[PDB]
């Protein structure tokens, strides 16, 4: 219960940047996962989307002029390299990498990354259901 | 024509060299009589692994014109009989992969590589779930990622892999995240000889490239000509090497604006693979194709937006 | 996402839009072998007997009207709710989850089950929908709330710069002319100003979603 | 002065009404066909309960008429129909605001082809021939209200309009349907509220919007 929002942020992304190279098994347990974390510490909800770069209809074009400017201001403020877990601006920064792995080459993989598009209406995930998967028990029952 | 042996075993008393329009006749005798050509439709897809597998000393002009005709004689049959087909691709899925289970590498033939290919020309390829292709790409998955390359052999069996996965998604475009640890996998093999990458984790230390290529606009090319070159790459050229990885830089920087320009993530997905292409223009300075490929890549690193997401909406 | 949690008369803290329909025509009338809602259009020989004119008596106007403020994305959004004062002094209260049925015909046998009955219930029948509430509007309006009249005769404004002034918990009260023609008075006991919206004479419809998706872009729906 | 086919040359609004369900059967009379007033002549002619709705076109008429930017002139409305009729519309025309006087006026103008007032200076319900390109101003903009488009501003999408290009506007009018009825026809697809909306409130939200940038 005690750790902090820049803890489980750095774990989220490091995995997040793992799930890249990566077997299909070892997707279908992360993706529960973060979604576990995120739905225990929504502070860090900020990642999967920062509203200040949402468009609105109804916001002021002096305003377009500052959200044209900011956007490109953006840099990556994520370190790969830095260990100290808390240290690491994992906040700052959002995980594209979950976004891309909608599009995937599997279904079944491919429907649990859509769930970060859907809301967040249930929490208790079940991991030991989607935990053990293999190559084998893919291809078995996906026959079956 | 009734068993997979027999009708190859009736082919056998006759040449080779003949026995395309053989089958050809007895696949129209057998219309000229749906329910035969259920046990003969079975034994041709067999039978068109088998030649691949049994020998290729003939060339272009005396095995393929005999082999791709075979695979024509299938196409005749392949849209009136997707019930009969789906039966043994199904199967042969179960086999092969059952086969994976008993060796790592043994079990596995060359052969089996056109069994991938030949799905990809017949069936619906663009399709999200096919009752064909889905077993297949989700084995070529597990093709791509367990075995190990330890030998030049299987970096051109798993070379095949690549061009034969694009594909399957050179329209449906979808993202196969095996692809750039395959490509990570294989490009430090040859670099082996490091420090930067430790992440990698790769086969065999044996296998590298030293500084000794000369890369010219003759050099040999992708022509991959399996069941003549990889039974005999361990009888080793320094040709050999470079050609294969030529391939492999060419069916990345091929499906890069196809595949992976496409995705948001792109700007860190290609990071570590930069760093990878960097080692070899800044060991040989002479290659063009990292070059070209870096030049593309930072296009591509200023081109798209990165903006982060806004997913929860 | 969920659904907003949909406003009655009962609560009343909650920021939100009113439209308030006054001076409808929605009479019960017998015949001898059923009961009708009153048309000019549909019998105009029956009013004469009755004495009220057939140019009033519309009830046309008002299932017009219903099908502009329901199907708009305020009331999706959840933030009106619609109240009917007939001319008659009945006060009709509408739940926003109803759908009015779009043919006319079913809509006035949709007013004579509700003017007998007093509550008219959904066939999921989870809840009363259209009830009849006790005059006056006054009691069942939210407590902080701003009540305004559209008139052709007031300086017209603007919708969007009207919302905007208002505080972060006071509610808007529309109460709208229904009548097809008549004087902007129906409710000089009730307001606190009358509001224009423009030069034009407009219709009952219109004065609505010129209102309502004035007020969207100005709670950014 | 009366916006005409004809006239091509300022720049006006045009909302087209699409799908409307204005049929008509015969009973001896002709009868306009209604979802409500006869459910088993639809059965027994086979087509569906829930289309056959010519409501929703005595609705927006009203809604479009009665809006100030046609009593300012600067719009005509044109019906297309489930059966492909093309109905040019005066826009100083007086639409019966009962329905029933309403119904007839399908069949009235459906066999006729042609309707003139009595004061008889110019026909007010003129049929006219597909497509409805050949009769909107040369330059024009054509688009389609679908609620799965992109959510804009009315009034911020007129504004950026060049000085002489036409809005011309697509509502489709079924009760439930596809929306692709004019993609031969139009530039985009536009979006304007977060909530299905009625083609009432679509002609209204539209046109309301389209006072402003026009200072009626």
């Amino acid at each position: 219960t005690h750790l902090s929002a820049h803890l489980v942020a750095s774990f989220i992304k490091k995995l997040a940047r793992l799930t890249l190279e990566s077997p299909p098994s070892a997707i279908v347990t992360v993706i529960p996962f973060i979604y576990n974390l995120i739905r225990k510490h929504p502070n860090c909800m900020i990642m999967l989307h920062n509203p200040a770069f949402i468009s609105n209809p109804f916001q002021t074009p002096d305003q377009v002029a500052n959200l044209k400017t900011l956007k490109e201001n953006y840099v990556d403020p994520f370190d790969v390299h830095e260990s100290d877990p808390e240290l690491t601006h994992a906040l700052d920064s959002s995980l594209w990498e979950l976004a891309s792995l909608m599009e995937h080459y599997h279904p079944n993989v491919a429907t649990l990354a859509k769930i970060f598009a859907q809301p967040f209406k249930k929490l208790s995930y079940n991991m030991e259901d989607f935990l053990d998967w293999n190559y084998d028990s893919l291809l078995n029952a996906e026959s079956s | 024509r009734t068993h997979d042996a027999l009708l190859d075993q009736v082919k056998k008393l006759d040449l080779d060299d003949h026995p395309k329009i053989v089958k050809n006749i007895i696949k129209a005798y057998q219309p000229k009589l749906k329910e035969k050509l259920g046990k003969f439709t079975a034994v041709l897809l067999r039978h068109i692994i088998f030649l691949s597998n049994q020998n290729y000393l003939k060339n272009v002009q005396s095995f393929k014109r005999t082999q791709n005709a075979l695979i024509s004689i299938l196409k005749s049959l392949s849209e009136k009989y997707n019930r009969e087909l789906s039966e043994e691709c199904r199967d042969y899925i179960n086999e092969m992969q059952a086969r994976y289970k008993k060796n790592h590498f043994d079990a596995l033939s060359n052969g089996d590589l056109v069994f991938f290919s030949i799905i990809g020309i017949l069936f619906s390829t663009s399709d999200q779930y096919h009752l064909v292709i889905t077993p297949a790409l989700i084995l070529m998955s597990q093709f791509l990622e367990q075995i190990k390359f330890n030998s030049l052999k299987r970096i051109a069996f798993g070379a095949v892999l690549v061009r034969i996965v694009s594909q399957y998604q050179r329209i449906s475009k979808r993202y196969i995240p095996e692809v750039v640890y395959f490509f990570q996998k294989i490009l430090l093999t040859f670099i082996v000889e490091p420090l930067d990458f430790e992440n990698i984790r790769l086969d065999s230390y044996e296998l590298g490239l030293p500084l000794d290529v000369d890369f010219t606009k003759k050099r040999s090319t992708i022509i991959p000509l399996h069941t003549l070159s990889t039974m005999d790459t361990e009888a080793h050229p320094v040709d050999q090497c470079v050609s294969v990885l030529l391939n492999v830089m060419e069916s990345l920087d091929a499906t890069i604006s196809t595949v992976w320009k496409s995705l948001p993530a792109f700007n860190e997905i290609i990071l570590p693979i930069q760093q990878l292409l960097s080692a070899y223009t800044s060991k040989y300075s002479d290659f063009e194709k990292p070059r070209n490929i870096l030049n593309k890549v930072e296009k591509l690193t200023k081109f798209t937006e990165h903006i982060p997401l806004a997913l929860q909406n | 996402p969920q659904a907003p949690p949909v406003l009655t008369s009962k609560d009343k803290i909650t920021k939100r839009m009113i439209v308030v329909l006054a001076m409808a025509s929605l009479e019960t009338h017998k015949i001898s072998d059923k009961y009708v809602l009153l048309n000019c259009d549909d019998h105009q020989g029956l009013l004469k007997k009755m004495g009220r004119d057939i140019s009033e008596a519309r009830p046309d106007i008002t299932h017009q009207c219903l099908l502009t403020l329901l199907d708009s994305p305020i009331n999706k959004a959840g933030k009106l709710q619609v109240y009917i004062q007939t001319s008659r002094g009945i006060l009709i209260e509408v739940n926003p989850t109803v759908r009015i049925p779009r043919t006319f015909k079913r809509f006035s046998g949709l007013m004579v089950q509700l003017l007998h009955k007093l509550s008219i219930r959904s066939v999921n029948s989870e809840e009363k929908l259209l009830k009849v509430i006790k005059n006056p509007i006054t009691d069942h309006l939210p407590t902080k709330c701003r009540k305004v009249t559209l008139s052709f005769d007031a300086p017209v404004i603007r919708v969007q710069d009207y919302i905007e002034k208002l505080d972060d918990d006071e509610s808007i009260c529309v109460f709208v002319g229904a009548m097809a023609r008549g004087k902007d008075n129906f409710a000089d006991e009730y307001v606190d100003e009358k509001v224009g919206l423009s030069n034009y004479p407009l219709s009952a419809s219109v004065a609505c979603s010129k209102f309502c998706h004035g007020a969207e872009d100005a709670w950014n729906i």
